[PDB]
């Protein structure tokens, strides 16, 4: 952690770099019912969805976590 | 039954309660003064007070140098970290040799920590997300919260998560009817398996079936962990295990060694000292064993002079079998055991001595009775004379072909004819050199 | 603070000097070497004045004669907030950095910038938390009651303070510290309620805290180079920082010093075993010493008239003459027997070892005979031999037993030369067989 | 811990430093893939690679690798 | 107060308008011919017409080669680029040495671009966007202590505003030419909307909303070369953490340098920029390899090379990387034939005494006359640098016994405490075990 | 262009007649008649283009005109013909083999020629109306492009709608669309709409509104070397490797396939081969492995004409322990043809010095030119060439226009050549650092 005492701009920049929505969305996936909500109930087409599902697949189920 | 390899008849130094050594005890024969000196060194390590004490084991080949270090490691026990090493291993192609030496220095100081965990666990009963008002706004995720209902034994809790925890949950591929395990220290989620409250025989993906977890959903448990300083240094230099982007992409790229700075080691030392001050942690110094120390060159020796004077260094044990040889990386420096005199001034040399006919004979007896072999007395005397004539290791390594040649004749006892046949079939260094000298085309 | 078992130089707390820079016969764990200690005191005053940059000091003498001890005493007497960098000679032969780049990083790690700043902190004991949630969750209202031993107040929270209090879960009775501008909440512990444990704060709830920062030039060089993050200060792969980003840092530091926003704190760079550097490193040092942002360099070596590395000639102290022209030399001498006895008594006192007078005389005699370091090493071994016999003090017989068990250099050389057929020589010949 | 002076004088733009001016000068006004000044090089590279748009090289050269 | 480091009593070459040298001027004592030759070289650099001129200045140690190079750099001024270098710096573990040599060659050619800075800052009083789902333009109202001012804005600047989480009542910073948006913080007029808040509160600008300023930018050709040759990609303006791949140096092709050259020529043709060639200084040139010595011959024949200055203090010495090439000053005859050689003479007794007096009076030390004579007599027998380095311990020993003038007792004490090279070598020879 | 006065910038081609007969003083070259005739023969062999893989070695003493001859060949070769000039020390890379660096140098010197037809429609956008069908599968666009002189209206396809809705234009940007192919570019914004938005923006620039005809026809001829095709066809985005040099040991299959397709394109008539010259100055410091690769690499039809320059005598070839003429092994010298240069006399030195004085805009007297010619006879030639430029500044400090004898004498006193420096070192060798590092810094003993 890098801290600067008394500056909200540092906190905003650090939170933007650590939790950038484009890369965090790329390494994750949208829920299916949420996808049905924004496609059918809101009219957004498929091609302007944010890109998802780019995380690599593990070898087993056993290799998915350190616990 | 088991597998034996050049050792494992040695269990310890075999000393008394007052430090004196029995002649035949602990798998050792002879070497009384060296065993007593190693016992004094073992007591010094167990005192847990000193830093950077270094000794050197000197003597000829097949005299019992590495056996003493292995006996030291067996006498100390498994709770003390012991790091075996060979001098040729410090020459890496990814990082400089100084960093490899300092990493192996920090790998020999252990730490025992009583840490506590915050755990949410149970069987998933519901999984409903709530969407955001502007999904294509560019800033912020698609969802806002996710409602998760967990049910354990005599308990039921409902949780409201951010998208950050739910991203790891759906990376674990969590469905309805699974038993999960959320660790609040790092956000890590483990999917234990399907619950046994439903049907079992209608699956196709070799899952395991888990009963409901006992106790409440929210828990606090104490775990005793055993780590080293090098583990903390490596985990802080290459961060993994967070839920941010940087620690997530760190698990996917290829790992590589890096030159860890002194500032990171100082900060890790500060945090560890703070943990000790609260009565949580406890320091366990250990032993670093560098075998074949003549393979090092002058730069590693000059850095070792600096590294021994630090206030954290463990006990270093070296071994060498050179009389008066030139130090590697130099031309004119001739020093005993291949070790430069400024490093020799900081050591404590323990001498090892060669054996006799009786010690060779009883060592052959011990190695034969370890390997589940039955040897006659005349064959034993023949092997003892063979060992004194050529080498101890050549007599030790000829036991198993003798046993095979005895077994192939439907026999259990090893006799003189098997030893003569093994003499004929297999040679040693002196007879091979004799064949090499009287030969035509570079045999 | 600063965990350590027992160091080899742990007994030295600094140079033993009075107000007129004269050495006491025994002070602060340093015995003897009066001229060298006076010269090191003059050098320490030169560092403390801060008006002199880029001076090189060489410490030369026989091995095991107070060379590293002198630099350890200087580093202790320097105090905090002054940078001290100690590297060995063989540490700069890297694989991912050139030698001149590693030398530049080591040079710029020893110049500091002192910045004082002000901030507002709220630190108190939490009395009660009231958080109400609507069914829709459109707005969050709340009230926070916090107190010290002298005051008591109740606050009304906004939305993001409520979110930052729900995260990092704060209950009643906790002692927390809140930063208003950055929104960081640190749990200092739990107050004295038995139902880790920290006393309740006193005085005002809102306070002004002046923090004095000390940042090295190397950290600003790493941060201002946009190709690398600040994580390169810990991972170590800065990777040959470009030359043109350092002049901007130099001009900015000069501007800050002119405007009064910052102060320059020079430090000491210590190079131990300087004879292992190459000729290119010496040629780089010859020009790096003439910079205005250059620290005071202390180098130590024990060789005499040896071959300089990378060349094929011999030079005094293993260093070329153009580097020796730029240096002033401090020479150390060998120790007397009384100073050996005093040093051994200090080392035995450090390790809480009780010695008899006859054991001390035997150790002093065998230290004069062989080495100071050998007699220093024998003390802790003989102590464990004493605890084997279940008595506290260390007698003569324990020292004789330890002397019999553990050899020195000359006896090992004698045993090697008497039986050189059993060892591996320079030609790779050995005789493992006992008979014939 | 980092002081506010470094972050406010070396990284953030203000009236007394030229972070943004020099950034624009290096990255736009002297970029060799600029179609307003180096149309010939862009046309040559478009014939070479077969890109349908001549602004593709300027967008590629000023975009981080992960985002690309 | 003031930091003095082995130099900074040198302020210039000390020449008048006719080019001749005064004896004591600009911190220089003696050395008339080398100073006059360096003045001629300074005029040649100021003429701004040649390319690839190479001067080597040679002489014994401690005669003033580096002082002369720094005096040239001080005579030229801060506008002209000057890249000091050591010969050992050309060996790197990332690229070949010819790449580092060409980078240092191109780092010594500069540019001068006239720019302007236009800044709008103040408190936001109105933020009303309109669309046609694409926003057409955004009207933003700004307020300061001297009044208010409304603006029209680009949709891209609106996206930059929306990135920074800017609402009504914050204090923002907008640059007109670049488009950079920085959020300073919330105004202090909204400080009492809540008792506890995460937001920081700042006062209003006392200035006007609109500010205008003219600035001059100085860049080199290597800056544009490294700006156009980023291999991972163009990074953001603000990034506290680095990239996921570490970018290394690369062998930059000649095509990129040609493209940069033609772009810079086009911008020079419109009068926007001005070309200022500079000086590349390589100290301790004897440490270069034979391959770099060969590549210097090719690099000195280009159309864009700067003026190169080399220094060495060697006699008949073998060139590095060879076996049997005895050459003067450690420089092969191929490069020697392309050079001009300036000699540097040693000093007399009185010149040494005057140099010691000048070095005493820059460091704010008062020296008695007999101490000055004894220091000058010591300096003629060991070295000049030994007597120059002994002034600070003499001043410290004078300050210890509560005095301000250096007396011969302090000089004798400092001579006793600190040894020179010859006495240390005499101790080294007559000793038993490693000194 | 961007250039100052270089070492030999007065040379513009070899001064040869139509019969390859060198004039004594023409096009900036003086003397060296046989070498210039030989270089004219080599130039004609390059311009014929039917002979591949020839090695020419230029050997002579230093300061004779080998690289001046190569500069004359390069200038008289003409445009759009590749001429790669490298030094011998450039192939010792850290991320490239010597064989691969030599292959990349060889393939940079032979190129192909490609011509294409452009029908550009460059103008300023007035109004774009986007219309879609009820089904939405068909998209039509009303494009109102406008130049200064006129304005017309086009109908756009759905691919133009997709290509314009990415990098969106805002009715007043300057775009140009190719009619035949369909290349889309956005040049910037017009100067007429530069006052309405009150702030610039991050990624915009102001260009002038184009004039003249809206539709223009132009043919463009491109010259592409083989190395560009190798770099492009080896990766997803290869032009960054073209400009940053991180190609990194390209495989052989792509080179074989590129050779095959270049041959079949020459057969089809789309492209034609333009060979060129590779020049390796100071060739004597190459390894023996580089020499073996050069021996084998000259036997291919896709090989340029290689020109090498050496000033060594009978020296030791690097990587071995013996000596050879010119520092080159005998099997490479068997595969070679040697052009020999000879040292100059007084008249040629005088003419070269007068040419260099006219190049640098320096006015010399007759006596100053005679003194410089005498100095260039005694010392080398480059010493007098540099003495000219410093004597100009010395005379300029004296408030004089023409360089006199006194300025030349002062420049001779202030700056030393190699011989006086060697004498002054050899008579005072105690003050300089020797081979053993011994020196005497103290002035008294
Ligand atoms: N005192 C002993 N008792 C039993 N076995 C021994 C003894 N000393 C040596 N050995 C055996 O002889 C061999 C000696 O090898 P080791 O001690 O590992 O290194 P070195 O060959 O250098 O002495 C080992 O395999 C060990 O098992
Ligand atoms: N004057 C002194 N006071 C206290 N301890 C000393 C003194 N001189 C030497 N020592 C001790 O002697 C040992 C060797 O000295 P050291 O300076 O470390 O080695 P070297 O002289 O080779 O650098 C150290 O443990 C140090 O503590
Ligand atoms: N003419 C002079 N006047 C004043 N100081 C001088 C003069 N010549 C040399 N010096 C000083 O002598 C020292 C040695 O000069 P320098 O050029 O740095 O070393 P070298 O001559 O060995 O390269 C420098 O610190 C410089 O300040
Ligand atoms: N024939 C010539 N005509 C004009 N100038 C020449 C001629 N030959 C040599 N020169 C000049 O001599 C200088 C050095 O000659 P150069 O071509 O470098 O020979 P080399 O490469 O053998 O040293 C160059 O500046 C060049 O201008």
């Amino acid at each position: 952690t890098i801290e600067v005492l008394g500056s909200s701009h540092v906190t905003n920049s650090i939170n933007n770099e650590l939790f950038d929505p484009l890369i965090s969305q790329a390494l994750s996936d949208i829920p299916a019912i949420t996808q049905y909500n924004m496609h059918v109930k809101k009219g957004i087409p498929v091609e302007d969805f944010p890109k998802t599902g780019l995380f690599p697949e593990p070898l087993n189920k056993n290799f998915s976590s350190n616990i | 039954v088991t597998r034996t390899a050049a050792h494992t008849h040695i269990k310890g130094l075999g000393l008394d309660e007052s430090g004196v050594a029995k002649r035949v005890e602990g798998g050792f024969v002879g070497q009384i003064e060296a065993r007593e000196a190693c016992g004094v060194i073992v007591d010094l390590i167990k005192a847990k007070k000193m830093s950077g004490r270094a000794i050197l084991l000197a003597g000829g080949p097949s005299t019992g140098k590495t056996a003493l270090a292995l006996a030291i490691s067996q006498e100390l026990g498994p709770k003390v970290p012991f790091c075996p090493l060979v001098g040729s291993e410090l020459y890496s192609v990814e990082v400089k040799k100084t960093e490899t030496l300092m990493e192996n220095f920090r790998r020999a100081i252990g730490l025992r920590i009583k840490e506590t965990k915050e755990v949410y666990e149970g069987e998933v009963t519901e999984l409903t997300p709530e969407d955001a008002e502007n999904p294509l706004g560019g800033y912020g995720k698609t969802i806002s919260h996710v409602i998760v209902g967990l049910k354990s034994a005599k308990g039921t809790k409902t949780l409201r998560l951010d998208p950050t925890i739910y991203e790891s949950i759906q990376r674990e591929k969590v469905s309805i009817g699974d038993v999960i395990y959320i660790e609040a220290n790092t956000g890590a989620v483990k999917r234990v398996g399907r619950s046994d409250a439903y049907a079992t025989e209608f699956d196709l993906e070799t899952e395991e079936y888990v009963p409901l977890p006992k106790g409440e959903v929210h828990k606090k448990k104490e775990i005793v962990q055993d780590v080293t300083l090098h583990d903390l240094d490596v985990a802080n230099a290459r961060p993994q295990g967070g839920q941010d982007v940087i620690s997530m992409m760190g698990q996917l790229l290829k790992p590589k060694k890096t030159e860890i700075t002194e500032k990171l080691r100082q900060e890790v030392n500060k945090v560890v000292a703070k943990y000790i001050d609260q009565g949580v942690a406890e320091l366990i110094p250990g032993v670093l064993f560098i075998d074949e120390v003549n393979m090092l060159d002058i730069e590693i020796f000059t850095y070792l002079n600096k590294a021994l004077e630090s206030n954290i260094a463990p006990v270093v044990v070296l071994a060498s079998n050179r009389g008066m040889t030139t130090v590697r990386g130099t031309e004119d420096v001739i020093s005993p055991h291949g070790v430069p005199p400024d490093l020799i001034d900081r050591l404590l040399i323990v001498r090892t001595l060669p054996y006799d006919k009786d010690e060779i004979r009883t060592i052959i007896e011990r190695r034969a009775t370890v390997e589940r072999l039955q040897v006659e007395s005349s064959a034993l005397d023949l092997l003892a004379t063979m060992g004194t004539e050529t080498s101890l290791r050549y007599a030790l390594q000829l036991l198993a072909p003798c046993g095979i040649l005895a077994q192939t004749s439907n026999r259990k006892e090893i006799v003189v004819n098997d030893v003569n046949e093994a003499k004929l079939l297999f040679l040693d260094a002196k007879r091979s050199t004799k064949i090499l000298e009287t030969s035509a085309n570079y045999l | 603070k600063s965990l350590s078992l027992i160091a080899a130089h742990s007994h030295i707390t600094g140079l033993g000097l009075d107000e007129n820079l004269q050495p006491r016969p025994t002070s602060e764990g340093m015995v003897g070497q009066l001229q060298a200690r006076r010269a090191a005191g003059v050098i320490l005053k030169m560092v403390q004045n801060g008006t002199i940059a880029g001076r090189a000091v060489l410490v030369a003498g026989p091995p095991s004669t107070g060379k590293t001890a002198l630099a350890m005493g200087v580093s202790q007497s320097l105090g905090k907030d002054v940078p001290f960098t100690a590297i060995a000679g063989s540490e700069i032969f890297s694989l991912e950095l050139s030698k001149t780049e590693a030398l530049t990083q080591a040079f710029r790690k020893s110049i500091g910038i002192k910045i004082k700043e002000e901030t507002e902190l709220i630190e108190g004991e939490v009395v009660e938390i009231q958080i109400d949630r609507s069914i829709t969750g459109g707005h969050k209202q709340g009230k926070l009651t916090i107190k010290t031993t002298d005051m008591e107040t109740i606050y009304e929270l906004g939305n993001k303070m409520i979110d930052g209090l729900t995260k990092e879960k704060v209950l009643a009775g906790d002692v927390i510290s809140i930063d208003k501008a950055s929104g960081k909440i640190t749990k200092l512990g739990r107050s004295f309620a038995r139902s880790r444990f920290v006393q309740c704060p006193e005085g005002e709830l809102q306070k002004r805290k002046t923090v004095v920062h000390t940042v090295s030039l190397h950290e600003i060089d790493v941060i201002n180079s946009r190709t690398q993050g600040f994580l390169a200060l810990f991972t170590g792969d800065t990777g040959e920082i470009r030359s043109e980003v350092r002049d901007q840092i130099n001009t900015k530091v000069a501007e800050w010093k002119e405007e009064g926003k910052a102060e320059i704190v020079p430090g000491v760079l210590f190079i131990d075993e300087v004879h292992m550097l190459d000729i290119e490193c010496f040629s780089f040092i010859n020009r790096a010493l003439e910079d205005e942002f250059a620290p005071i360099v202390m180098m130590a070596t024990n060789r005499g008239v040896s071959k300089t590395r990378g060349t094929n000639y011999k030079s005094p102290h293993g260093l070329p003459l153009d580097l020796l022209d730029r240096s002033i030399i401090i020479t150390t001498k060998s120790y007397n027997e009384q100073e050996i006895k005093t040093i051994l008594s200090i080392r035995a006192q450090e390790e809480e070892v009780e010695l008899s007078s006859d054991a001390l005389d035997l150790l002093t005699k065998t230290g004069v005979e062989t080495s100071l370091r050998y007699s220093s090493n024998l003390i802790s071994v003989a102590q464990q031999i004493a605890m084997k016999r279940k008595n506290n003090t260390v007698e003569v017989e324990d020292v004789k037993r330890a002397y019999l068990l553990f050899l020195d250099s000359a006896r090992s050389v004698k045993y090697v030369q008497e039986n050189e057929s059993q060892y591996i020589d320079d030609q790779g010949n050995v005789q493992i067989s006992i008979a014939k | 811990s980092l002081p506010r002076l470094i972050y406010e004088d070396l990284i953030l733009p203000n009236y007394n430093n030229d972070v943004d001016i020099a950034n624009k000068l290096k990255n736009v006004k002297f970029n060799i893939f600029n179609p307003s000044t180096n149309y010939e090089l862009c046309l040559f590279l478009s014939k070479l690679t077969g890109e349908p748009s001549l602004n593709e090289f300027f967008r590629v050269s000023t975009t981080p690798l992960l985002k690309r």
